[PDB]
RNA sequence: CAGGCCUUGACAUGCUAGGGAACCCGGGUGAAAGCCUGGGGUGCCCCGCGAGGGGAGCCCUAGCACAGGUGCUGCAUGGCCGUCGUCAGCUCGUGCCGUGAGGUGUUGGGUUAAGUCCCGCAACGAGCGCAACCCCCGCCGUUAGUUGCCAGCGGUUCGGCCGGGCACUCUAACGGGACUGCCCGCGAAAGCGGGAGGAAGGAGGGGACGACGUCUGGUCAGCAUGGCCCUUACGGCCUGGGCGACACACGUGCUACAAUGCCCACUACAAAGCGAUGCCACCCGGCAACGGGGAGCUAAUCGCAAAAAGGUGGGCCCAGUUCGGAUUGGGGUCUGCAACCCGACCCCAUGAAGCCGGAAUCGCUAGUAAUCGCGGAUCAGCCAUGCCGCGGUGAAUACG
């Protein structure tokens, strides 16, 4: 029935579920394509299926929270393989090797005092 | 640009609100 | 029904004070709600080190406002005696509420 | 000029705050002040016991008021008629039931904030410095202990120059926590000047 | 003129207006706080100590 | 900028107003560069202070809703 | 700074003296400060019918002793901060060499971010530094559930709203994890390069942490403090001015010179903080700033609130322009006794220099730079484009 994964990516939540069927893929209460329409990296998130190859089966119904429209993006890329990892103990031949599988730890770091943005250090006269 | 206050980008970045950035 | 809040600084002490009410609120009739962790407030202040001037290499510390709550179910009069009676805060602080 | 203070450093673990409880935004620069008062008045009239430390808790208008001490025969008073008038003062400005604990020091060659007092008065008495301290120092190891580092400002022997004693036995890992290392500071009027003093005490480790 | 204003500080009967802040320990007017009622420098001292309840050298 | 009131200081008018008891001389000092000219108040030459001196100034209609101050000049070298 | 005033003083301590003594409400003159003055009469200790008389605090006058000074000295000083630099260093005890200053240790061989480790050696050990002990983002897990969700069946006025549920998410408290223990390659070792499993390797990536000493560094104006200097003023109050002056030069900044753009309507995705005569929903008034009403909040359970860039479609058309908003005129609003000097917003009208900047010169190695919006402190208000934080989008390049 449900198969859910952990969709977590830089301040950005989302929540995977995978249910046979269609394709139809929904986030936050909306056409996955509409919610994203604009950013042409939505049909990014959606390429881990398209690599299992099995994307006409699952009617995906995510449901991402905080962050920014790509970094949520981002989680669901994670949840889609999180989730579906789970429903096919033979499917860890890709998140391993197609590099699928990382929180990216890469984010913001805290703004240091005397650097204007975390590293961007002030002018300098010397003179 | 920021600096015009007749203008939806100058308020704001006045941080204000007015006939060209009303609250709604 | 009766809510229980639960402040103070140290972490330490505010969970064990907040815990006892707990092994002991169940032994004193109706159940009682698990000791519930809510969020932290903090509050943060910078200073510049140097008392004169050096804007740079400043230094700013914390304070931990550690909240806690939980809450019985049902107003036993049992119950009353020992919250009532058992006040025993180092340094906590509780506020009560229904 | 730099090194942290070995207390705000230690502060979060190993040493716990002198001043201990709680109080909202409402209340809380008062509780400090009076936190702070006190203290003030207990520094003064009971110098002659030489406290090295005065903890404080609260509640709701109780107060812990905990003086830890080396020599308590001044605390209390002769059969207990010192302490009592203290109590009033305390409350003569507290207009709350403020309570008043006290103890002992089981040794006070390895309580920093004295071995500082110590030698912060043997100044002020024309002694010696090197020796003062050479000898401050050693009078902390044989009352068994770890670490002890003491150290004098400028002006030592009146001297236009302002120099500075340095003077240490053991170890004294300043930047390792797991020391519980005791750190006091102690004045110095002399009529030519003004002197500070250092004590590091390195007690036990981990 | 430092210590005829500490004084003239806590008077207040006239103007709210002029009703201004300034350090608790040390009579200094520039950076105190609606907290603490200390100055920068005090503060900090103070925090080093530990006379200074809940408040812990930050770290994040 | 005051729209319900004129912040115009009391020991003016005060001292205009019993001056305007028939009008008589006129010369009248005073330290209130912060308050509003009043109308009618013309002919009443009124020395404002800048922090050095009382500047005799004279007051005539075509200036009013001003200030004695912006009359004073605060600093030197206009 | 100018002017008008006050002296044991705006504040500490102690003592002497007849009066009155706690306290509360005014008035006159004046710019205020100050000076001058007119009104009720008191619980206390106590002889005492009572009147009244003695009198302990506190207060008012007088006088005495003293206060006070951001006045000088940071080369008289404490404290604290800045710098070489978190750079790999600096020293000590004993032995030994040397007339001695001083060596040796700590010179040499390999390695490392490292005086890191190893092996050598008249040295054998040690201390302060390095590292580690500490917090954070990370993987997973247990406890706890008024954040959360058709997640599961559910009733639902069609919003997690109600019943109800800890599975998610989350909040916050305690743990496991990673130790060169595996394999191959080089070696005497330490240990280097390669590879798998893993969320993560060989300190995993950021914080906190900054040795002996150096700059007669900084600060007597935060504070402390020795010496010096002032006392009807080098002290104190007050109203007004000033620190905001402007022919000029520099430092750091902000907005720009535009179509990878600007404008206008609509529509989304944050984090981190903050709030009692405080943040304001929601209404009505106004083009608006804002103003009359008024719900909720002791605040994971109401508000600040809108993120902006983005996405949609609509308008400009390469022009100093619908680029850019300086300047000034007119009309207003809010805090405050008070916006002339000198506040911040608003609206109309003005639309300045600037079409990418000489010689020179700065920052940054990845979630960084660049770019966009947000919070807070201080604080009535604010000259904040500053600072300290948060998050969104998200690169180029490193032969050497
Ligand atoms: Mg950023
Ligand atoms: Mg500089
Ligand atoms: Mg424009
Ligand atoms: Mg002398
Ligand atoms: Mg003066
Ligand atoms: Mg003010
Ligand atoms: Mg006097
Ligand atoms: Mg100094
Ligand atoms: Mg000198
Ligand atoms: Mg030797
Ligand atoms: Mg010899
Ligand atoms: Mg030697
Ligand atoms: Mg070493
Ligand atoms: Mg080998
Ligand atoms: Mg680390
Ligand atoms: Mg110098
Ligand atoms: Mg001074
Ligand atoms: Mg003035
Ligand atoms: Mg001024
Ligand atoms: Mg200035
Ligand atoms: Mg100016
Ligand atoms: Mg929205
Ligand atoms: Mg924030
Ligand atoms: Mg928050
Ligand atoms: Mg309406
Ligand atoms: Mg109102
Ligand atoms: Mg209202
Ligand atoms: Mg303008
Ligand atoms: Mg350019
Ligand atoms: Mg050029
Ligand atoms: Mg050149
Ligand atoms: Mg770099
Ligand atoms: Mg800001
Ligand atoms: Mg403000
Ligand atoms: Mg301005
Ligand atoms: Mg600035
Ligand atoms: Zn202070």
């Amino acid at each position: 029935e449900q198969y859910y994964g952990t969709g977590r990516r830089k301040e950005a939540v989302a929540r995977v579920f995978l249910r046979p069927g269609n394709g139809k893929v929904t986030v936050n209460g909306q056409d996955f394509n509409e919610y994203f329409q604009g950013l042409v990296r939505a049909v990014a998130a959606l390429e881990p299926l398209r690599a299992v190859d099995a994307l006409g089966r699952f009617d995906a119904y995510i449901t991402v929270r905080g962050g920014g429209k790509s970094g949520q993006i981002d989680a669901i890329k994670l949840g889609i393989a999180r989730a579906l990892v789970q429903y096919n103990p033979d499917y860890r031949a890709k998140l391993k090797p197609l590099g699928f599988l990382t929180r990216d730890a890469r984010v913001v770091e805290r703004k240091k005092y005397g650097k204007h943005k975390a590293r961007r250090a002030p002018q300098y006269s010397k003179r | 640009g920021k600096g015009d206050r007749r203008t939806r980008r100058g308020k704001i970045w006045r941080g204000t609100y007015g006939k060209y950035r009303p609250r709604k | 029904k009766i809510r229980i809040k639960l402040r103070g600084f140290d972490h330490k002490t505010l969970d064990a004070s907040a815990q006892k009410i707990v092994e002991a609120a169940r032994r004193s009739g109706a159940q009682v709600s698990g000791p519930i962790p809510l969020p932290t407030r903090v509050r943060r202040f910078t200073v510049i080190r140097g008392p004169f001037k050096h804007k740079d290499s400043r230094e700013h510390f914390e304070l931990r406002t550690h909240n806690r709550l939980v809450d019985i179910i049902n107003p036993n009069r049992k119950t009353i005696e020992q919250l009532m009676t058992l006040d025993l805060p180092t340094g906590v602080e509780i506020e009560i509420k229904t | 000029g730099n090194k942290i203070h070995p207390i705000g450093f230690r502060l979060g673990i190993t040493r716990d705050w002198e001043s201990r409880w709680y109080a909202g935004k409402k209340q809380y620069r008062h509780l400090l002040l009076e936190d702070q008062r006190i203290r003030g008045l207990l520094e003064k009239e009971l110098y002659s016991a030489g406290l090295a430390r005065v903890d404080i808790e609260r509640a709701a208008d109780n107060v812990a008021v905990t003086v830890h001490v080396a020599k308590p025969g001044v605390v209390i008073g002769r059969g207990g008629e010192r302490i009592r008038v203290l109590r009033e003062e305390l409350a003569k400005l507290t207009g709350k039931n403020v309570a008043l604990n006290v103890q002992e020091v089981q040794n006070p060659n390895l309580s920093a904030p004295l071995v500082a007092q110590r030698v912060a008065e043997q100044i002020e008495r024309r002694f010696a410095v090197r020796r003062a301290i050479k000898q401050a120092v050693q009078r902390v190891m044989e009352s068994g202990a770890k670490g002890a580092k003491v150290i004098v400002s400028g002006r030592i022997g009146g001297a236009e120059q302002a120099r500075t004693e340095w003077a240490a036995q053991g170890r004294v890992p300043l930047h390792t926590l797991r020391a519980n290392i005791d750190y006091g500071f102690a004045l110095a009027r002399t009529t030519y000047g003004v002197l500070g003093v250092k004590a590091y005490i390195f007690l036990g480790e981990v | 003129a430092r210590k005829a204003l500490i004084e003239k500080a806590k008077r207040t009967p006239k103007f709210k207006v002029r009703a201004y802040t300034r350090c608790v320990r040390c009579g200094r007017a520039r950076s105190v706080y609606r907290f603490f009622g200390l100055c920068r420098i005090c503060l900090r001292e103070l925090a080093h100590k530990g006379q200074l309840p809940g408040v812990r050298k930050a770290s994040w | 900028s005051l729209k319900k009131g004129v912040f115009v200081d009391d020991h003016l008018l005060e001292k205009v107003l019993e001056l305007n008891a028939k009008g008589e001389k006129r010369l009248i000092k005073t330290w209130s560069r912060r308050s509003t000219i009043v109308p009618e108040m013309v002919g009443h030459t009124i020395a404002v202070y800048n922090g050095k001196q009382h500047v005799p100034v004279y007051i005539t209609e075509n200036m009013v809703g001003h200030k004695l101050g912006e009359f004073a000049p605060t600093r030197t070298y206009r």
